[PDB]
Protein backbone atom coordinates (compact mmCIF):
# COMPACT_ATOMS: atom_id res chain seq x y z
CA UNK A 1 0.00 0.00 0.00
CA UNK A 2 1.15 3.52 0.19
CA UNK A 3 0.90 6.41 2.12
CA UNK A 4 0.21 10.29 1.55
CA UNK A 5 2.47 13.10 2.86
CA UNK A 6 1.82 17.34 3.15
CA UNK A 7 4.35 19.00 2.32
CA UNK A 8 4.50 23.09 2.96
CA UNK A 9 7.36 24.83 1.36
CA UNK A 10 8.13 28.37 3.11
CA UNK A 11 10.65 30.54 3.41
CA UNK A 12 11.68 34.72 2.69
CA UNK A 13 11.00 36.15 -1.19
CA UNK A 14 13.87 34.80 -3.32
CA UNK A 15 15.51 31.79 -1.51
CA UNK A 16 14.84 29.41 -3.83
CA UNK A 17 11.46 27.23 -3.05
CA UNK A 18 9.97 27.13 -6.23
CA UNK A 19 13.47 26.04 -7.87
CA UNK A 20 13.73 23.32 -5.15
CA UNK A 21 10.38 22.47 -6.11
CA UNK A 22 10.24 22.39 -9.74
CA UNK A 23 13.82 20.15 -9.28
CA UNK A 24 11.77 17.89 -7.12
CA UNK A 25 8.92 17.32 -9.79
CA UNK A 26 10.19 18.29 -13.07
CA UNK A 27 14.21 17.67 -12.91
CA UNK A 28 15.50 20.94 -14.29
CA UNK A 29 16.33 23.94 -13.30
CA UNK A 30 16.12 27.35 -15.31
CA UNK A 31 18.15 30.63 -13.72
CA UNK A 32 14.42 32.82 -14.01
CA UNK A 33 12.63 34.69 -11.36
CA UNK A 34 8.25 34.11 -11.81
CA UNK A 35 7.16 35.31 -8.02
CA UNK A 36 5.06 32.58 -6.90
CA UNK A 37 1.27 33.15 -5.41
CA UNK A 38 0.80 29.75 -4.83
CA UNK A 39 1.18 26.34 -6.35
CA UNK A 40 0.57 22.70 -6.00
CA UNK A 41 2.36 19.72 -6.87
CA UNK A 42 1.84 15.74 -6.48
CA UNK A 43 4.81 13.48 -6.95
CA UNK A 44 5.07 9.42 -6.00
CA UNK A 45 8.01 8.07 -4.59
CA UNK A 46 9.55 5.38 -2.87
CA UNK A 47 11.10 6.31 0.69
CA UNK A 48 12.85 4.06 3.27
CA UNK A 49 11.25 0.77 1.05
CA UNK A 50 7.69 2.72 1.33
CA UNK A 51 6.02 4.22 -1.32
CA UNK A 52 4.58 8.02 -0.81
CA UNK A 53 1.90 10.21 -2.34
CA UNK A 54 4.13 13.59 -2.22
CA UNK A 55 1.45 16.66 -2.02
CA UNK A 56 3.80 19.76 -1.92
CA UNK A 57 2.38 23.09 -1.51
CA UNK A 58 4.81 25.90 -3.06
CA UNK A 59 3.71 28.87 -0.73
CA UNK A 60 4.97 32.73 -1.61
CA UNK A 61 7.33 34.69 0.41
CA UNK A 62 5.21 37.22 1.59
CA UNK A 63 3.75 37.39 5.25
CA UNK A 64 0.88 39.29 4.70
CA UNK A 65 -2.52 37.41 4.68
CA UNK A 66 -2.40 35.50 7.92
CA UNK A 67 -5.35 33.83 7.48
CA UNK A 68 -4.37 31.90 4.58
CA UNK A 69 -1.07 31.86 6.25
CA UNK A 70 -2.70 29.97 9.31
CA UNK A 71 -4.44 27.51 7.28
CA UNK A 72 -1.51 26.06 4.86
CA UNK A 73 -0.24 25.26 8.67
CA UNK A 74 -3.16 23.73 9.65
CA UNK A 75 -3.30 21.42 6.98
CA UNK A 76 0.54 21.01 6.47
CA UNK A 77 2.13 18.21 8.20
CA UNK A 78 5.42 18.79 7.49
CA UNK A 79 7.77 22.08 6.68
CA UNK A 80 10.77 22.41 4.47
CA UNK A 81 11.99 26.37 5.73
CA UNK A 82 14.35 27.21 3.11
CA UNK A 83 16.80 30.49 3.61
CA UNK A 84 19.75 31.39 1.28
CA UNK A 85 23.25 30.85 2.35
CA UNK A 86 23.98 34.00 0.58
CA UNK A 87 20.44 36.18 2.56
CA UNK A 88 21.58 36.56 5.80
CA UNK A 89 17.82 38.22 6.13
CA UNK A 90 16.67 35.49 5.17
CA UNK A 91 18.11 33.28 7.56
CA UNK A 92 17.39 35.49 10.56
CA UNK A 93 13.47 35.16 9.38
CA UNK A 94 13.81 31.39 10.02
CA UNK A 95 12.80 31.34 13.93
CA UNK A 96 9.72 33.36 12.84
CA UNK A 97 7.94 30.14 10.57
CA UNK A 98 8.92 27.69 13.70
CA UNK A 99 7.42 30.14 16.17
CA UNK A 100 4.15 30.19 13.73
CA UNK A 101 4.27 26.67 12.83
CA UNK A 102 4.03 25.56 16.34
CA UNK A 103 1.01 28.02 17.19
CA UNK A 104 -0.84 27.33 14.51
CA UNK A 105 -0.48 23.57 15.16
CA UNK A 106 -0.32 23.33 19.00
CA UNK A 107 2.58 21.97 19.57
CA UNK A 108 6.37 21.99 20.22
CA UNK A 109 7.22 19.24 17.86
CA UNK A 110 6.14 19.48 14.67
CA UNK A 111 8.01 17.73 11.34
CA UNK A 112 10.40 20.74 9.92
CA UNK A 113 13.78 20.42 7.95
CA UNK A 114 16.01 23.42 8.31
CA UNK A 115 17.21 24.40 4.30
CA UNK A 116 20.17 26.24 2.99
CA UNK A 117 19.73 26.93 -0.32
CA UNK A 118 21.71 28.32 -3.24
CA UNK A 119 25.06 26.92 -2.02
CA UNK A 120 26.72 26.44 -5.31
CA UNK A 121 26.99 30.65 -5.22
CA UNK A 122 30.08 32.06 -4.25
CA UNK A 123 28.61 34.67 -2.14
CA UNK A 124 27.78 33.22 0.75
CA UNK A 125 26.73 35.34 3.72
CA UNK A 126 25.50 32.42 6.41
CA UNK A 127 28.19 30.20 7.85
CA UNK A 128 27.69 26.20 7.53
CA UNK A 129 28.19 26.06 11.21
CA UNK A 130 25.73 29.01 11.91
CA UNK A 131 23.00 26.64 10.45
CA UNK A 132 24.15 23.60 12.32
CA UNK A 133 23.63 25.17 15.50
CA UNK A 134 20.42 26.44 15.33
CA UNK A 135 18.86 23.39 13.39
CA UNK A 136 20.70 21.62 16.80
CA UNK A 137 19.04 24.27 19.10
CA UNK A 138 15.49 23.07 17.26
CA UNK A 139 16.42 19.51 17.36
CA UNK A 140 15.72 19.43 13.75
CA UNK A 141 17.52 18.60 10.49
CA UNK A 142 19.64 20.70 8.62
CA UNK A 143 20.41 19.88 4.87
CA UNK A 144 22.48 22.61 2.12
CA UNK A 145 20.82 22.70 -1.30
CA UNK A 146 21.15 23.64 -4.65
CA UNK A 147 18.16 23.76 -7.32
CA UNK A 148 20.85 24.65 -9.47
CA UNK A 149 23.11 21.57 -9.59
CA UNK A 150 20.22 19.55 -7.81
CA UNK A 151 23.15 18.83 -4.84
CA UNK A 152 20.55 17.92 -1.78
CA UNK A 153 16.94 18.42 -3.35
CA UNK A 154 15.65 14.79 -2.60
CA UNK A 155 17.17 14.62 0.40
CA UNK A 156 15.83 17.50 1.93
CA UNK A 157 11.96 16.54 1.03
CA UNK A 158 12.83 12.63 1.95
CA UNK A 159 14.18 13.74 5.03
CA UNK A 160 11.28 15.99 5.81
CA UNK A 161 9.35 12.83 5.35
CA UNK A 162 11.11 10.91 7.28
CA UNK A 163 10.39 13.76 10.10
CA UNK A 164 7.15 13.36 9.98
CA UNK A 165 6.90 9.74 10.04
CA UNK A 166 8.86 9.80 13.35
CA UNK A 167 6.49 12.52 14.83
CA UNK A 168 3.71 9.82 13.71
CA UNK A 169 5.34 7.27 16.02
CA UNK A 170 5.26 9.18 18.79
CA UNK B 1 -11.70 66.47 -15.45
CA UNK B 2 -10.49 70.35 -15.49
CA UNK B 3 -6.85 69.62 -13.55
CA UNK B 4 -6.56 65.78 -13.86
CA UNK B 5 -5.04 64.33 -17.42
CA UNK B 6 -6.62 61.38 -18.66
CA UNK B 7 -4.61 58.29 -20.46
CA UNK B 8 -5.46 55.26 -22.27
CA UNK B 9 -4.44 51.66 -23.04
CA UNK B 10 -5.60 49.82 -25.56
CA UNK B 11 -5.53 46.38 -24.60
CA UNK B 12 -5.27 43.40 -26.86
CA UNK B 13 -5.26 39.45 -25.93
CA UNK B 14 -2.66 37.43 -28.14
CA UNK B 15 -2.58 40.65 -29.95
CA UNK B 16 -5.71 41.11 -31.15
CA UNK B 17 -7.50 44.09 -29.95
CA UNK B 18 -9.95 43.74 -26.90
CA UNK B 19 -10.66 47.48 -26.20
CA UNK B 20 -9.88 50.62 -24.48
CA UNK B 21 -9.43 51.29 -20.81
CA UNK B 22 -8.99 55.33 -20.43
CA UNK B 23 -7.65 56.48 -16.53
CA UNK B 24 -7.88 60.09 -14.73
CA UNK B 25 -4.37 60.23 -13.04
CA UNK B 26 -5.25 62.08 -9.68
CA UNK B 27 -1.84 64.34 -10.36
CA UNK B 28 -3.97 67.35 -8.27
CA UNK B 29 -3.26 65.15 -5.11
CA UNK B 30 -0.67 62.78 -6.09
CA UNK B 31 1.25 64.79 -8.80
CA UNK B 32 4.85 62.77 -8.81
CA UNK B 33 3.27 59.43 -9.15
CA UNK B 34 0.79 60.43 -11.44
CA UNK B 35 3.29 62.05 -13.41
CA UNK B 36 5.24 58.85 -14.23
CA UNK B 37 2.22 56.53 -14.81
CA UNK B 38 1.46 60.08 -17.25
CA UNK B 39 4.69 60.01 -18.83
CA UNK B 40 5.00 56.08 -19.16
CA UNK B 41 2.02 56.28 -21.15
CA UNK B 42 2.95 58.68 -23.38
CA UNK B 43 6.26 57.26 -23.70
CA UNK B 44 7.87 60.49 -23.79
CA UNK B 45 11.19 59.67 -22.29
CA UNK B 46 11.86 57.16 -24.54
CA UNK B 47 10.77 54.05 -22.76
CA UNK B 48 7.30 53.04 -21.05
CA UNK B 49 4.20 50.90 -21.51
CA UNK B 50 3.52 50.01 -25.08
CA UNK B 51 4.05 46.43 -25.37
CA UNK B 52 3.85 45.26 -22.14
CA UNK B 53 1.94 43.08 -20.45
CA UNK B 54 -0.66 42.32 -17.96
CA UNK B 55 1.31 39.47 -16.10
CA UNK B 56 -0.56 38.67 -13.18
CA UNK B 57 -4.66 38.78 -12.84
CA UNK B 58 -6.23 37.29 -10.10
CA UNK B 59 -10.37 37.34 -10.81
CA UNK B 60 -11.87 38.94 -7.38
CA UNK B 61 -8.77 40.96 -7.18
CA UNK B 62 -6.83 42.96 -9.51
CA UNK B 63 -4.95 42.85 -13.17
CA UNK B 64 -1.27 43.71 -12.39
CA UNK B 65 1.15 44.65 -15.22
CA UNK B 66 3.97 47.25 -16.09
CA UNK B 67 6.80 45.27 -16.01
CA UNK B 68 8.74 46.60 -19.38
CA UNK B 69 12.40 45.88 -18.46
CA UNK B 70 12.62 42.45 -17.24
CA UNK B 71 9.45 41.21 -18.77
CA UNK B 72 8.95 38.92 -15.81
CA UNK B 73 6.72 40.34 -13.14
CA UNK B 74 10.09 41.65 -11.20
CA UNK B 75 11.34 44.67 -13.27
CA UNK B 76 9.76 47.76 -14.08
CA UNK B 77 11.38 51.63 -13.69
CA UNK B 78 10.02 55.21 -13.28
CA UNK B 79 10.81 58.31 -14.85
CA UNK B 80 12.71 59.19 -12.05
CA UNK B 81 14.94 56.32 -11.64
CA UNK B 82 14.57 52.44 -11.07
CA UNK B 83 12.42 53.71 -7.79
CA UNK B 84 10.83 56.06 -6.01
CA UNK B 85 9.42 57.05 -2.72
CA UNK B 86 5.71 56.56 -1.83
CA UNK B 87 4.41 59.52 -2.32
CA UNK B 88 1.29 59.87 -0.35
CA UNK B 89 -1.59 57.88 1.12
CA UNK B 90 -4.31 59.95 0.48
CA UNK B 91 -6.27 58.12 -1.11
CA UNK B 92 -7.67 54.20 -0.71
CA UNK B 93 -8.72 51.39 -2.65
CA UNK B 94 -12.13 52.07 -2.38
CA UNK B 95 -13.90 49.11 -4.90
CA UNK B 96 -13.30 48.47 -8.42
CA UNK B 97 -11.49 50.72 -10.80
CA UNK B 98 -8.81 51.98 -8.91
CA UNK B 99 -5.43 52.50 -10.12
CA UNK B 100 -2.95 52.07 -7.80
CA UNK B 101 1.10 51.30 -7.34
CA UNK B 102 2.86 47.84 -7.39
CA UNK B 103 5.81 47.43 -5.30
CA UNK B 104 8.36 45.44 -3.25
CA UNK B 105 7.61 47.29 0.62
CA UNK B 106 8.30 50.64 1.27
CA UNK B 107 9.56 53.04 -0.80
CA UNK B 108 10.13 50.98 -4.43
CA UNK B 109 7.50 52.32 -6.86
CA UNK B 110 8.78 52.06 -10.35
CA UNK B 111 6.18 50.78 -13.37
CA UNK B 112 4.39 47.91 -12.55
CA UNK B 113 0.87 48.83 -10.98
CA UNK B 114 -2.78 47.20 -10.59
CA UNK B 115 -5.99 47.97 -11.52
CA UNK B 116 -8.50 46.66 -8.48
CA UNK B 117 -11.65 44.71 -9.92
CA UNK B 118 -12.92 45.08 -6.08
CA UNK B 119 -12.13 46.79 -3.04
CA UNK B 120 -9.15 46.12 -1.72
CA UNK B 121 -8.48 47.66 1.90
CA UNK B 122 -6.01 45.89 3.33
CA UNK B 123 -3.79 47.25 0.90
CA UNK B 124 -4.33 51.21 1.91
CA UNK B 125 -0.90 52.38 3.65
CA UNK B 126 0.99 50.37 1.86
CA UNK B 127 0.01 50.96 -2.00
CA UNK B 128 -0.10 54.61 -3.47
CA UNK B 129 -3.16 54.85 -5.06
CA UNK B 130 -3.29 57.69 -7.95
CA UNK B 131 -6.30 57.21 -10.25
CA UNK B 132 -9.08 55.14 -11.62
CA UNK B 133 -10.84 54.08 -14.67
CA UNK B 134 -12.60 56.59 -16.50
CA UNK B 135 -14.04 54.54 -19.61
CA UNK B 136 -13.49 50.94 -20.20
CA UNK B 137 -14.23 49.19 -17.11
CA UNK B 138 -16.36 46.42 -19.22
CA UNK B 139 -12.82 45.81 -20.98
CA UNK B 140 -10.92 45.50 -17.15
CA UNK B 141 -13.98 42.78 -16.27
CA UNK B 142 -13.47 41.33 -19.64
CA UNK B 143 -9.40 41.28 -19.06
CA UNK B 144 -10.19 39.64 -15.45
CA UNK B 145 -11.94 36.78 -17.06
CA UNK B 146 -8.51 35.51 -18.21
CA UNK B 147 -7.24 35.33 -14.88
CA UNK B 148 -6.38 32.46 -12.64
CA UNK B 149 -6.21 32.21 -8.75
CA UNK B 150 -2.21 31.97 -9.32
CA UNK B 151 -2.29 34.76 -11.56
CA UNK B 152 -1.12 33.03 -15.37
CA UNK B 153 -3.05 34.14 -17.58
CA UNK B 154 -4.79 31.68 -20.52
CA UNK B 155 -3.63 34.28 -23.09
CA UNK B 156 -1.20 37.17 -23.23
CA UNK B 157 -3.12 39.87 -22.04
CA UNK B 158 -1.23 43.01 -23.44
CA UNK B 159 -0.68 47.08 -24.26
CA UNK B 160 -0.56 47.03 -27.55
CA UNK B 161 -0.93 51.15 -27.79
CA UNK B 162 -1.25 53.99 -25.16
CA UNK B 163 -1.31 57.55 -24.66
CA UNK B 164 -2.52 60.94 -23.38
CA UNK B 165 -6.08 61.89 -24.50
CA UNK B 166 -7.96 65.21 -23.91
C1 LIG C 1 -1.69 33.75 0.21
C2 LIG C 1 -2.03 33.72 -1.27
N1 LIG C 1 -2.00 35.08 -1.79
C3 LIG C 1 -3.06 36.00 -1.81
C4 LIG C 1 -4.43 35.68 -1.34
C5 LIG C 1 -4.90 36.28 -0.17
C6 LIG C 1 -6.17 36.00 0.29
C7 LIG C 1 -6.94 35.14 -0.44
N2 LIG C 1 -6.54 34.55 -1.56
C8 LIG C 1 -5.30 34.80 -2.03
C9 LIG C 1 -4.92 34.06 -3.29
C10 LIG C 1 -5.96 34.12 -4.40
O1 LIG C 1 -4.79 32.69 -2.92
C11 LIG C 1 -3.98 31.93 -3.81
C12 LIG C 1 -2.61 37.21 -2.29
C13 LIG C 1 -1.20 37.05 -2.55
C14 LIG C 1 -0.21 37.91 -3.02
C15 LIG C 1 1.10 37.45 -3.14
C16 LIG C 1 1.40 36.11 -2.82
C17 LIG C 1 0.44 35.24 -2.36
C18 LIG C 1 -0.86 35.72 -2.23
C19 LIG C 1 2.17 38.34 -3.66
C20 LIG C 1 3.31 37.81 -4.28
C21 LIG C 1 4.28 38.66 -4.80
O2 LIG C 1 5.39 38.16 -5.42
C22 LIG C 1 4.13 40.03 -4.71
C23 LIG C 1 3.01 40.59 -4.09
C24 LIG C 1 2.04 39.73 -3.59
C25 LIG C 1 2.85 42.09 -4.02
C26 LIG C 1 2.99 42.73 -5.41
N3 LIG C 1 4.37 43.08 -5.69
C27 LIG C 1 5.05 42.61 -6.73
O3 LIG C 1 4.55 41.92 -7.63
C28 LIG C 1 6.54 42.93 -6.72
C29 LIG C 1 6.99 43.60 -8.02
C30 LIG C 1 6.22 44.92 -8.26
C31 LIG C 1 7.29 46.00 -8.43
C32 LIG C 1 8.40 45.48 -7.56
C33 LIG C 1 8.47 44.04 -8.05
N4 LIG C 1 7.23 41.70 -6.30
C34 LIG C 1 7.62 40.70 -7.28
C35 LIG C 1 7.39 41.56 -4.96
O4 LIG C 1 6.99 42.42 -4.18
C36 LIG C 1 8.00 40.28 -4.39
N5 LIG C 1 7.87 40.33 -2.94
C37 LIG C 1 6.64 39.76 -2.38
C38 LIG C 1 8.80 40.98 -2.20
O5 LIG C 1 9.76 41.48 -2.79
C39 LIG C 1 8.67 41.17 -0.69
C40 LIG C 1 8.78 39.91 0.17
N6 LIG C 1 9.70 42.16 -0.28
C41 LIG C 1 2.07 43.93 -5.54
O6 LIG C 1 2.48 45.07 -5.42
N7 LIG C 1 0.76 43.68 -5.85
C42 LIG C 1 -0.25 44.75 -6.00
C43 LIG C 1 -1.39 44.47 -5.03
C44 LIG C 1 -1.90 43.05 -5.23
C45 LIG C 1 -0.76 42.05 -5.05
N8 LIG C 1 0.31 42.37 -5.98
C46 LIG C 1 -1.28 40.66 -5.38
O7 LIG C 1 -0.94 40.05 -6.34
O8 LIG C 1 -2.20 40.28 -4.50
C47 LIG C 1 -2.94 39.07 -4.84
C48 LIG C 1 -4.03 38.84 -3.78
C49 LIG C 1 -4.82 40.13 -3.60
C50 LIG C 1 -4.96 37.74 -4.28
C51 LIG C 1 -3.39 38.48 -2.44
N1 LIG D 1 22.34 29.85 -8.27
C1 LIG D 1 21.16 29.48 -7.77
N2 LIG D 1 20.07 30.19 -8.06
C2 LIG D 1 18.96 29.70 -7.48
C3 LIG D 1 18.84 28.58 -6.68
N3 LIG D 1 17.52 28.40 -6.29
C4 LIG D 1 16.88 29.39 -6.86
N4 LIG D 1 17.69 30.21 -7.60
C5 LIG D 1 17.29 31.41 -8.34
O1 LIG D 1 16.84 32.37 -7.41
C6 LIG D 1 15.71 33.10 -7.95
C7 LIG D 1 14.50 32.91 -7.06
O2 LIG D 1 14.13 31.51 -7.06
P1 LIG D 1 12.66 31.06 -6.76
O3 LIG D 1 12.71 29.54 -6.59
O4 LIG D 1 11.69 31.62 -7.73
O5 LIG D 1 12.44 31.72 -5.32
P2 LIG D 1 11.12 31.61 -4.36
O6 LIG D 1 11.58 31.32 -2.96
O7 LIG D 1 10.19 30.57 -4.95
N5 LIG D 1 10.48 33.12 -4.48
P3 LIG D 1 8.87 33.53 -4.12
O8 LIG D 1 8.75 33.59 -2.58
O9 LIG D 1 8.63 34.91 -4.73
O10 LIG D 1 7.96 32.52 -4.75
C8 LIG D 1 15.56 32.61 -9.39
O11 LIG D 1 16.33 33.43 -10.26
C9 LIG D 1 16.14 31.20 -9.32
O12 LIG D 1 16.62 30.74 -10.58
C10 LIG D 1 20.03 27.82 -6.38
O13 LIG D 1 20.11 26.82 -5.69
N6 LIG D 1 21.15 28.36 -6.98
CL1 LIG E 1 -0.20 41.93 -1.41
MG1 LIG F 1 8.27 30.72 -5.61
Amino acid sequence: SMTEYKLVVVGADGVGKSALTIQLIQNHFVDEYDPTIEDSYRKQVVIDGETCLLDILDTAGQEEYSAMRDQYMRTGEGFLCVFAINNTKSFEDIHHYREQIKRVKDSEDVPMVLVGNKCDLPSRTVDTKQAQDLARSYGIPFIETSAKTRQGVDDAFYTLVREIRKHKEK
Amino acid sequence: SMVNPTVFFDIAVDGEPLGRVSFELFADKVPKTAENFRALSTGEKGFGYKGSCFHRIIPGFMCQGGDFTRHNGTGGKSIYGEKFEDENFILKHTGPGILSMANAGPNTNGSQFFICTAKTEWLDGKHVVFGKVKEGMNIVEAMERFGSRNGKTSKKITIADCGQLE
